[PDB]
DNA sequence: TTTCTCGTTCAGCTTTAATACAATAAGTTGGAATTCTAAAAAAGCATTGCTTATCAATTTGTTGCAACGAACAGGTCACTATCAGTCAAAATATTGAT
């Protein structure tokens, strides 16, 4: 070319230049335009050099112990562009789209540029290990399964031959969310005085019927005949009816009689309302519990519960009041696997036995 | 992990003066840079040499 | 370069140590690295064949231990897939084998094998008869046996922090196995007026006792009485198998699993007339 | 959670000198700086020393 | 964990000149091949003269 | 003197329980930022004899600050020659047939 070297970039990287005016630009290897960035030296260069993360641009790479075995082929960066078109297309519900987006994110800030069959499997380690070393266990469980499906539908469309992330091993959890007794209820339900009133009668309500909190959110009046309560799971799809007459004496709850307080009080088109007669949101619903929660002044050991933790208190009570058959149909759950998994304590409570 | 200006020249290819370490820092030549805490350079554990010329 | 199998089975072994497990389950595997070692040549991971793998495992399938040689091979295929995660190798060879089915030997303990027992027990000192009576009352495993304090027990329970598991059950002492002739409550004063220490189960010198020694003289007391089975003669933790088996006959099925620690459930049926 | 003047020093990438680290205290090279408690000081968990300096 | 061109010459068994051994180097004579640090050249500890035709 | 006496850890084995494998669908929890709203602060209300500002027409000292004329960036297009990329020149190695 015209200027090959030059003593001005005799101290700047590849690309970014310095012009007769003390100031640096960047150029781009898209049209041979640039940008104006920096006005001092150690500035521009220590800018125009992460973007040179990526100068191939000679340089070649090899760890401590390992192989060889590569030839040619294109980015990478782009294929996590083309993954995110195609799950895109395999239809599924507006909000698990959304927690791939954002495992695919995560991917996008850990691994470097490269290409696909550049990242070696101890690549993939040092960034899913970094996840638990910070605690965050069952992110990196979620973020390796999502790197995994990611190179298994690469494979099918002639880019990769193997998947190296199916090598390394995905963390386990422990899951560290601490129960809630029906003594710790009452306890919560007091401090709920400060709270809104639709706080104490959904807190009521979704223990009176083993509800989901988004379900919760979703019943109308209308969704009530002959004394049933029509409920239509949004999670699974699972369909059921609650009868009006069910009742927990463990707190002395009534259903019938919580449901009237709610259109007296409350009121409007759905069960829990807002004081404007307007439907909440299924993320508020559990931001004010957890008020209620700190107020209290209560301690335990992890983790605090949370609203989702009633449904589980709610399944608790009715298993010693009537059955274990009850307590199963109400919360819309089938199967054999977790009726147990929801019966358990956790390190809290003493599996106490009787003579029975 | 980050490592002294010492330890660092004890793991590279080739262990040079501790004065030729210094300029290397000093002419931005090793990505990242050091980054001066206190009185003491502190490279990263992947910060390696890159060598310039015209 | 920095090959080779053995130099990987030493920078393996300090990658279980940060797995963050038991210590008796860390030796576990640890032995079954150094069999691997006087098992196998010292040569790069490359280069090991299924062959020789298979060479070694059947070695140990035809002296009779199969058992081990499932241990054996699925410790060492987790090496290997802990190496091809740095970037060692490419393949598991170990994953090509086949894991031998073993088929669990060891006899189960009777009502008349126990009274058989017990009496055969009497040259023995005076911990093991209540060692016994009170592993079959409590239907306890032998480890928790020995680390029972006379503190656990708080108004008629008994407090029993599972060490394998991790289950925490209170056993009323109130008790009794209705066909051997033993009473949870007349067992566990048996025990304050004879031995008296701060543990349940101590020795003669009142001091606890460890888990090795309490199996260890049941079984000097099963070759002396003169009983023939058919496979191994049964053991101390039998005696936990019995309890279960005989409180499912006198109480029930639901009492049998919260006694002995359990939660999730996993002969001769009868045909109901429905 | 709160460290000292020497926990905190102590998890640095050198330990310095109990009177060394004053001096960066008094020279707000402690970002964020740390608060007064009593007669010794308390750094936070993700506190690291910066230069505010432009040459 | 390399040699410099002095110390893996020295341990040959018919140590010549340096520029001869500098020549080997140039012609490819020398495999595993040496790397360039900065003004001298690090074998390997395995290189050896391969002499061809 | 000499003999009776028990608990440990080691090591090659065997056995008892929980967690499987993945894509799918949310749920939780610390804030961030816009907008409703009660809480505060400045101002209108309220009024009269007495005090102070209202301002022309024109001379003279004063000054804020736009009006420009250069210099230092600020940002985009061209200088100047071969990189940047892809096809043909020129004749036989290699492959196909006699």
């Amino acid at each position: 070319m015209g200027r090959r070297r030059s003593h001005e970039r005799r101290d700047l990287p590849p690309n970014l230049y310095i012009r007769n005016n003390g100031y640096y630009c960047y150029r781009d290897p898209r049209t041979g335009k640039e940008f104006g960035l920096g006005r001092d030296r150690r500035i521009a260069i220590t800018e125009a050099i992460q973007a040179n993360i990526e100068l191939f641009s000679g340089h070649k790479h090899k760890p401590l112990t390992a192989r060889i075995n590569s030839d040619n082929s294109v980015t990478l960066h782009s294929w996590l562009d083309r993954y995110e078109k195609i799950l895109a297309s395999r239809g599924i519900k507006q909000k698990t789209l959304i927690n791939y987006m954002s495992k695919i994110k995560a991917i996008r800030r850990g691994l470097p540029d490269a290409p696909l069959e550049d990242i070696t499997t101890k690549e993939i380690a040092a960034m899913l290990n970094g996840y638990i070393d910070e605690g965050k266990a069952a992110s990196a469980k979620l973020i390796r399964s999502t790197l995994s499906d990611a190179f298994r539908e690469a494979i099918a469309e002639g880019h990769i031959t193997t998947n190296h992330v199916a090598a390394t091993r995905a963390a386990k959890s422990e899951v560290r969310r601490s129960r809630l007794t029906a003594d710790e209820y009452l306890k919560i339900y007091q401090a709920a005085e400060s709270s809104p009133c639709w706080l104490r009668l959904a807190m009521e309500l979704a223990v009176v019927t083993g509800q989901r909190v988004g379900d919760l959110c979703e019943m109308k009046w209308s969704d009530i005949v002959d004394g049933y309560l029509y409920v239509e799971q949004s999670k699974t799809g699972v369909k059921i009816a609650i009868p009006t007459a069910l009742h927990i004496d463990a707190l002395g709850i009534s259903m019938k009689e919580t449901l009237d307080k709610c259109k007296e009080i409350l009121g409007g088109e759905t069960i829990i309302a807002s004081t404007r007669r307007e439907p909440l949101s299924s993320g508020t619903v559990s931001r004010y519990f957890m008020r209620a929660r700190k107020a209290s002044g209560l301690s335990f050991e992890g983790d605090p519960p949370t609203f989702h933790e009633l449904r589980s208190l709610s399944a608790r009570l009715y298993e010693k009041q009537i059955s274990d058959k009850f307590a199963q149909h109400l919360l819309g759950h089938k199967s054999d696997t977790m009726a147990s998994q929801y019966r358990d304590d956790r390190g809290r409570e003493w599996d106490k036995i009787e003579i029975k | 992990m980050y490592l002294t200006l010492q330890e660092w020249n004890a793991r590279q290819r080739r262990p040079r003066s501790l004065e030729t370490v210094r300029r290397w820092v000093r002419e931005s030549r090793i990505f990242p840079p050091p980054v001066k805490d206190g009185r003491e350079y502190l490279f990263h554990e992947s910060a390696v040499k890159v060598d310039l010329n015209r």
